RNA sequence: UGGUUCGUGGAGCCAUGGGGGAAUCUGGGCGGACCACCGCCUAAGGCUAAGUACUCCGGGUGACCGAUAGCGCACCAGUAC
RNA sequence: GAGCUAGCCCUGGCCAGGGUGAAGCUGGGGUGAGACCCAGUGGAGGCCCGAACCGGUGGGGGAUGCAAACCCCUCGGAUGA
RNA sequence: GAAUGCCGGCAUGAGUAACGAUAAAGAGGGUGAGAAUCCCUCUCGCCGUAAGCCCAAGGGUUCCUACGCAAUGGUCGUCAGCGUAGGGUUAGGCGGGACCUAAGGUGAAGCCGAAAGGCGUAGCCGAAGGGCAGCCGGUUAAUAUUCCGGCCCUUCCCGCAGGUGCGAUGGGGGGACGCUCUAGGCUAGGGGGACCGGAGCCAUGGACGAGCCCGGCCAGAAGCGCAGGGUGGGAGGUAGGCAAAUCCGCCUCCCAACAAGCUCUGCGUGGUGGGGAAGCCCGGGUGACAACCCCCCGAAGCCAGGGAGCCAAGAAAAGCCUCUAAGCACAACCUGCGGGAACCCGUACCGCAAACCGACACAGGUGGGCGGGUGCAAGAGCACUCAGGCGCGCGGGAGAACCCUCGCCAAGGAACUCUGCAAGUUGGCCCCGUAACUUCGGGAGAAGGGGUGCUCCCUGGGGUGAUGAGCCCCGGGGAGCCGCAGUGAACAGGCUCUGGCGACUGUUUACCAAAAACACAGCUCUCUGCGAACUCGUAAGAGGAGGUAUAGGGAGCGACGCUUGCCCGGUGCCGGAAGGUCAAGGGGAGGGGUGCAAGCCCCGAACCGAAGCCCCGGUGAACGGCGGCCGUAACUAUAACGGUCCUAAGGUAGCGAAAUUCCUUGUCGGGUAAGUUCCGACCUGCACGAAAAGCGUAACGACCGGAGCGCUGUCUCGGCGAGGG
RNA sequence: CGAUGUCGGCUCGUCGCAUCCUGGGGCUGAAGAAGGUCCCAAGGGUUGGGCUGUUCGCCCAUUAAAGCGGCACGCGAGCUG
RNA sequence: UGGGAGAGGGUGGUGGAAUUCCCGGAGUAGCGGUGAAAUGCGCAGAUACCGGGAGGAACGCCGAUGGCGAAGGCAGCCAC
RNA sequence: CCGAGGGUAGGGCCCGUGACUGGGGCGAAGUCGUAACAAGGUAGCUGUACCGGAAGGUGCGGCUGGAU
RNA sequence: AAAUG
RNA sequence: GCGGGGUGGAGCAGCCUGGUAGCUCGUCGGGCUCAUAACCCGAAGGUCGUCGGUUCAAAUCCGGCCCCCGCAACCA
């Protein structure tokens, strides 16, 4: 059966990716907290 | 004119489609048309403001001259009859002698081949455009501007017309298709003569294929849902309605007069519409 | 309408969205409706250190813990997953 | 968070084979002229039988399963919403 | 010591379930400490519109080589998608970018919003769409249209010659399009051949044969030829294409019009360049100087932007062509030749799967292309099979019960059971033949019969060719042969009668309901005159709609047929410049506080004062509602009539123990040996009823009842046999 | 109530006696045959079908007779639903 | 051949009287209706009277015991 | 080969029959109305249409077999 | 106005 | 189980708020008619289901019983 995970790469890095954050003050703020955290990858990763 | 079908499906049977008897072009002219964005009902923020539209069949928008007293004076043969998608109305190509070409709707009557031309001295003959207060009073009429050098705004539908009742200062008196009596600027430039193709109210549609070409997708009766999504909604069986009828926002869809009170064209409307 | 202890209360005072709209000291605001007396202070321009607040950072010290505790992590951790 | 699901918009792709035989057109008959009748050509349709493809009607098995919805037989639509 | 406590650890169940499809295995020979599992060979089975091959997405070194087996692999393991190390991905022409745009996203201008931010024309981004120049063959353990060989091709820069008013982000043309059917001519591909090439083979009773078996092509510049696409030529006038303009458009004249010509492709040929088997011998070598031809079938693909028909009326920008403007004409553009230049990223491998999405090497899911041969009417169906790929990563024994899946049965044939659930029967093609009823299409494949194999003779027609032969495709008649059975195996409807419901194909509770529910054309009401009504948003702004009452939103009913009665008292809506009511505000009679006072401050009647409400009316395809008790006919029984209280007004037509009937298995009739269900009637309708529509209706239904025939292991009633456990 | 699965049917039984048959009797308004009522007696037997989800019941065709009841309205870690 | 009559028929166009409804002016205690009343209407300003507008239907007198058509039927006026 | 006939299947016409139902026919003195023959007290009738316990009433149009 | 025998 | 009702011969007022029973038809008597109905003028008839209680006094207010309709009987 179909299941939940598709996966795409044009559509994670437009959706959650790098500039995609930013372009939103709850994205801006989604990095801040990341980075606090310390987190080692802001963004999941994509080779494109 | 409408032709018939024999009823070898059941869908067919009773099915009508217009003739396309005046119709002399398969094919509309290149530089005059453009695309037509579906909306599917939804706006620019993307949420439907109109339900139950869209997946219709594609069109290119053919762009109309509703503004004939732009080529005052300068006649035009009447080049051909096509078929335009966009409107329930017939229209009609124009090959002006100035070389430049243009749609206008096509009225009743109106025979490939002619001459038409618009102006405060142009001849009353079906086609022609002049301002109302250069029209014979009684004459039928379309392609009404509402108000001077805006585009006209009345009388476009298949069949429909206007008709010329008075004068009484500046503006003349119409009667519009809904019956209505409204006070109308003489200055508002309108097109002489019925619209064309007069048969499309008593085409049958058929089945519910036609229903979604056009673009008009399956629309869902207010009693058949729940109570979070329409008044009619919920009910053990099937019920009645067990209150005034209402839209799906409230508001009853029963005699309720919606027009907003202070509307300044109050002062220019005789009488309400009739029946 | 808001602030103040003040929830329309006798409800001023400070601030103000709408309306009407003065004065230049013999001008003006306040002393809890309002009046008089007697007093206080000069609105509608602006700047001003120190005393106060916090602890990512450095140090000192614990009748603070001692690897299920103590920061989630004493160890390649905001990692594996 | 619409990479599942629901709807819409832009742009491409797919639907073996067979059967039925609408209108129209040509001829002939007919009539004052017509309607109309018959044979032929014609190839319409949310038409029929039926793969792919999209479904999930009935039964059985599976029930710590191959599988957090599967497998077998059977069954519906299959140029159209 | 407990909190189905938290964390960790070790037991129990238990050597039990299970080892992930029942497509299948055996033997021999290698290596090794060790082998059913690794390798080589022979034999056997399995898919073959794939379980084969090529892409795209996703995955990220899994590809190849060497050396290894602690763990990973549902057992073992020398093996491997595992561990270690080395090696491996080559492009002007394939794909993407330095070109274009679509939805959409962004957004100079501009608009909006407490802040954050939200819109928005031009512009820009955005592709599996448009546009764009490479085909065949070889080679590596691994890459190749990328390296190599042969034959082609594009753009840019410079130089040169020839030609011309050159020049663009501005004008115009073109690009440029749907669904169904479809002509002609080719190619792909396929079949045959006594013709050409070939190593061989004679078996086991026959065959030295016109015998068997293998193979008989691919690409190709200019030119040529066949087949199609595209486009008329000149002159004059011009006010339109937001400047100009010879271009375009419009008008007039002249010549040409299935043509011809000019132009672009597609196929064939083409200098020339490669490929080239069975078999035998150890991936290579031979075969071989290999041959490379003829006939038939033939595409959904190519010519292509072909043709016809139809209604729902079928993208934009760029490249390309032309037109002119500043400018500039020592230039610049174009055509041709020569010499130079040509950058970034991807190329391995998996890719219907053990490497991707499902926690697993998971019986599930994943878009596009090729997909061969014979036969069965055909076909991507079924069966067998080529090339090619696998026997699904535990086996070996035994031959109990029991479950799974499959096969058979005496006599009976639904007695089973909630129900024929299930399993049988029927089954494809041909010809005869086919009822009520109907909306004239239908019902209808109704039903129900007969034929079907092979051989000999005779004979019609079509295609190819040429008109013949050859090959190919359709048939027709006569006489005969065999078997239990001739669509001899596999794929392939049981049928009929009568009800309820819904018109119909369709849609839904992904994941227990596919229905009688939703939707649907069609009917009716009602709203809206444009900056529409309505909807989303605070707004801006959009949608409605680049629509205009034959249009658009909302509500109910749901083809069509025949119809839809009475009540407007209450509720809702519509109408109603009177009156009554009514807050702010106006108004200020009249009072009060205080000051010596001018004054300051507060209370405050009548009267003036919108919508809304009361009040008068209208309105049912608007919300809703549509009586009781009593008497009476020359038998009885029942009341067509009458009496009386009440209502706003008292259920009309049609139907009715119904999807509705409590009493109920109402009563009568049918069908049955027997019928609480079904069918037809009756009507005292507990409690149908007319657009939450009423009564019907041909056709349709994996809907729900009742009946019959056919056939059956459903059953009396069980028995044997097969395979996996 | 940190679960005692609830009607009916199939399958499989087993028990009780207030016995329906068969056996042994008393009374009889018992002539015989055949019955009526009561006593003893539970060893064995107690059919097939129609309708309904039915238990019960009604009906058809038989029978020696077509008995009533208990075992969670016996029995779902056995099934049907 | 030449003439005559006629609501014979079909299409298009056109005229006024009257009825109802709307707008304006003026005006007030009833209008309307029957055998006689009542329902209805009317101070929220009706009837009656004046001016203006919209829309449909039928064609007074002429006209008749008349004319035309096969029949049913055909009547303002102009034309084809 | 034909063939009496027998079997199977589906049609056609006719006769009888059937819960129930529709009107109709007649049958001395049932009930309720009074529509027609007088202008029947609303002139009659007719075709058609809708409605009514019943005859009948009304609408449109036609006839005189209508009187004064 | 106004029925029936 | 809950609600309403019973009164001349029939169908209803009066009951709430005690003192007085009324409306229509019918029946009876007499009128008009040839006669009947219709119509006109008169007239009679009800101790309020029953029983008990309160009160000066009960159709009337309160209790018990009979009958008459009407509503409810749900989760299992
Ligand atoms: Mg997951
Ligand atoms: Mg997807
Ligand atoms: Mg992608
Ligand atoms: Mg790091
Ligand atoms: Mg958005
Ligand atoms: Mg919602
Ligand atoms: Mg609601
Ligand atoms: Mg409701
Ligand atoms: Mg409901
Ligand atoms: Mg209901
Ligand atoms: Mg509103
Ligand atoms: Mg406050
Ligand atoms: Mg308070
Ligand atoms: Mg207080
Ligand atoms: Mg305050
Ligand atoms: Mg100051
Ligand atoms: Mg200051
Ligand atoms: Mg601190
Ligand atoms: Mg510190
Ligand atoms: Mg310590
Ligand atoms: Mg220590
Ligand atoms: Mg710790
Ligand atoms: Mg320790
Ligand atoms: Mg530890
Ligand atoms: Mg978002
Ligand atoms: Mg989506
Ligand atoms: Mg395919
Ligand atoms: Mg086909
Ligand atoms: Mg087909
Ligand atoms: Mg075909
Ligand atoms: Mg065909
Ligand atoms: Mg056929
Ligand atoms: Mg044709
Ligand atoms: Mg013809
Ligand atoms: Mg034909
Ligand atoms: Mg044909
Ligand atoms: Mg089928
Ligand atoms: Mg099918
Ligand atoms: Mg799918
Ligand atoms: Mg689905
Ligand atoms: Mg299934
Ligand atoms: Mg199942
Ligand atoms: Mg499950
Ligand atoms: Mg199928
Ligand atoms: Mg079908
Ligand atoms: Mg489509
Ligand atoms: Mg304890
Ligand atoms: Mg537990
Ligand atoms: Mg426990
Ligand atoms: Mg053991
Ligand atoms: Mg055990
Ligand atoms: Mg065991
Ligand atoms: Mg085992
Ligand atoms: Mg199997
Ligand atoms: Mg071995
Ligand atoms: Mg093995
Ligand atoms: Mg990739
Ligand atoms: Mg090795
Ligand atoms: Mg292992
Ligand atoms: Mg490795
Ligand atoms: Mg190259
Ligand atoms: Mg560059
Ligand atoms: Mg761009
Ligand atoms: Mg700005
Ligand atoms: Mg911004
Ligand atoms: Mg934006
Ligand atoms: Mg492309
Ligand atoms: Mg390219
Ligand atoms: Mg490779
Ligand atoms: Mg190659
Ligand atoms: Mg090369
Ligand atoms: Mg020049
Ligand atoms: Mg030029
Ligand atoms: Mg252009
Ligand atoms: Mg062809
Ligand atoms: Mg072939
Ligand atoms: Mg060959
Ligand atoms: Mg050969
Ligand atoms: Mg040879
Ligand atoms: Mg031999
Ligand atoms: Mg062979
Ligand atoms: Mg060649
Ligand atoms: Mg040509
Ligand atoms: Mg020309
Ligand atoms: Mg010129
Ligand atoms: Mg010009
Ligand atoms: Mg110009
Ligand atoms: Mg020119
Ligand atoms: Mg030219
Ligand atoms: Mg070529
Ligand atoms: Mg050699
Ligand atoms: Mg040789
Ligand atoms: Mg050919
Ligand atoms: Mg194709
Ligand atoms: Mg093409
Ligand atoms: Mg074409
Ligand atoms: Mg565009
Ligand atoms: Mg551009
Ligand atoms: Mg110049
Ligand atoms: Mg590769
Ligand atoms: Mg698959
Ligand atoms: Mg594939
Ligand atoms: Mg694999
Ligand atoms: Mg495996
Ligand atoms: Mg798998
Ligand atoms: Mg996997
Ligand atoms: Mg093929
Ligand atoms: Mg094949
Ligand atoms: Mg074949
Ligand atoms: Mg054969
Ligand atoms: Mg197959
Ligand atoms: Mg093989
Ligand atoms: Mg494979
Ligand atoms: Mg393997
Ligand atoms: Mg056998
Ligand atoms: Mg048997
Ligand atoms: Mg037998
Ligand atoms: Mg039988
Ligand atoms: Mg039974
Ligand atoms: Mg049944
Ligand atoms: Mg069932
Ligand atoms: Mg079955
Ligand atoms: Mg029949
Ligand atoms: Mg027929
Ligand atoms: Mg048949
Ligand atoms: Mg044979
Ligand atoms: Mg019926
Ligand atoms: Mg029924
Ligand atoms: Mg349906
Ligand atoms: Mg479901
Ligand atoms: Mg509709
Ligand atoms: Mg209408
Ligand atoms: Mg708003
Ligand atoms: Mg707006
Ligand atoms: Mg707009
Ligand atoms: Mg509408
Ligand atoms: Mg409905
Ligand atoms: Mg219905
Ligand atoms: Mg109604
Ligand atoms: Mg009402
Ligand atoms: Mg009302
Ligand atoms: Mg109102
Ligand atoms: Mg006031
Ligand atoms: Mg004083
Ligand atoms: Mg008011
Ligand atoms: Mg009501
Ligand atoms: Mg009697
Ligand atoms: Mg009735
Ligand atoms: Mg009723
Ligand atoms: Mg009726
Ligand atoms: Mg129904
Ligand atoms: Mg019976
Ligand atoms: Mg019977
Ligand atoms: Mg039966
Ligand atoms: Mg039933
Ligand atoms: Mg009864
Ligand atoms: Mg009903
Ligand atoms: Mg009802
Ligand atoms: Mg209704
Ligand atoms: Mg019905
Ligand atoms: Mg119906
Ligand atoms: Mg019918
Ligand atoms: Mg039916
Ligand atoms: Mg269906
Ligand atoms: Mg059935
Ligand atoms: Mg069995
Ligand atoms: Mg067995
Ligand atoms: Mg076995
Ligand atoms: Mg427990
Ligand atoms: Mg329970
Ligand atoms: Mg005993
Ligand atoms: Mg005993
Ligand atoms: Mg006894
Ligand atoms: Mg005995
Ligand atoms: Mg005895
Ligand atoms: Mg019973
Ligand atoms: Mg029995
Ligand atoms: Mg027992
Ligand atoms: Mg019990
Ligand atoms: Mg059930
Ligand atoms: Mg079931
Ligand atoms: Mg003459
Ligand atoms: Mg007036
Ligand atoms: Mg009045
Ligand atoms: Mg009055
Ligand atoms: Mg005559
Ligand atoms: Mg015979
Ligand atoms: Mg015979
Ligand atoms: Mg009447
Ligand atoms: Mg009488
Ligand atoms: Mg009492
Ligand atoms: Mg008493």
């Amino acid at each position: 059966m179909k299941r939940t995970w598709q996966p795409n790469r044009r559509k994670r890095a437009k959706t959650h990716g790098f500039r995609a954050r930013m372009r939103t003050p709850g994205g801006r703020k989604v990095l801040k907290r990341r980075r606090q955290k310390g987190r080692w990858r802001l963004t999941p990763a994509v080779r494109k | 004119a409408v032709k018939k079908f024999k009823p070898y499906t059941p869908s067919r049977r009773f099915m009508t489609v217009a003739d396309f008897s005046e119709i002399t072009k398969t094919e509309p002219e290149k530089s005059l048309v453009k695309p037509l964005k579906k909306t599917g009902g939804r706006n620019n923020q993307g949420r439907i403001t109109v339900r139950f539209r869209g997946g219709g069949h594609k069109r290119l928008y053919r762009i109309i001259d509703f503004k004939r007293w732009d080529k005052v004076g300068i006649p035009a043969k009447v080049a051909a009859i096509e078929y335009d998608p966009n409107r329930s109305a017939r229209i009609a190509l124009l090959h002006y002698v100035d070389g430049e070409k243009r749609y206008i709707i096509a009225p009743d009557g109106l025979q490939v081949g002619q001459q038409v031309v618009a102006g405060p001295d142009a001849p009353i003959q079906v086609g022609n455009a002049l301002p109302l207060r250069f029209i014979p009073v009684g004459t039928v009429v379309h392609a009404v501007e509402l108000e001077p050098k805006k585009g006209a705004k009345l009388a476009r539908a298949a069949g429909t017309s206007a008709q010329i009742q008075g004068r009484e200062g500046d503006y003349v008196i119409l009667r519009l298709p809904s019956g209505e009596l409204r006070k109308v600027h003489g200055e508002c430039y309108a097109t002489v003569g019925a619209v064309g193709n007069a048969d499309h109210k008593n085409i049958v549609l058929g089945k519910a294929g036609r229903s979604r070409w056009l673009g008009r997708r399956p629309h869902v009766r207010g009693a058949a849902m729940n109570p979070v999504d329409h008044p009619h909604g919920g009910g053990e069986g099937r019920a009645p309605r067990g209150r005034p009828p209402a839209s799906p926002w409230g508001w009853q869809t029963k005699g309720l007069k919606t027009r907003k009170r202070r509307k300044p064209s109050s002062r220019f409307i005789i009488a309400r519409r009739k029946k």
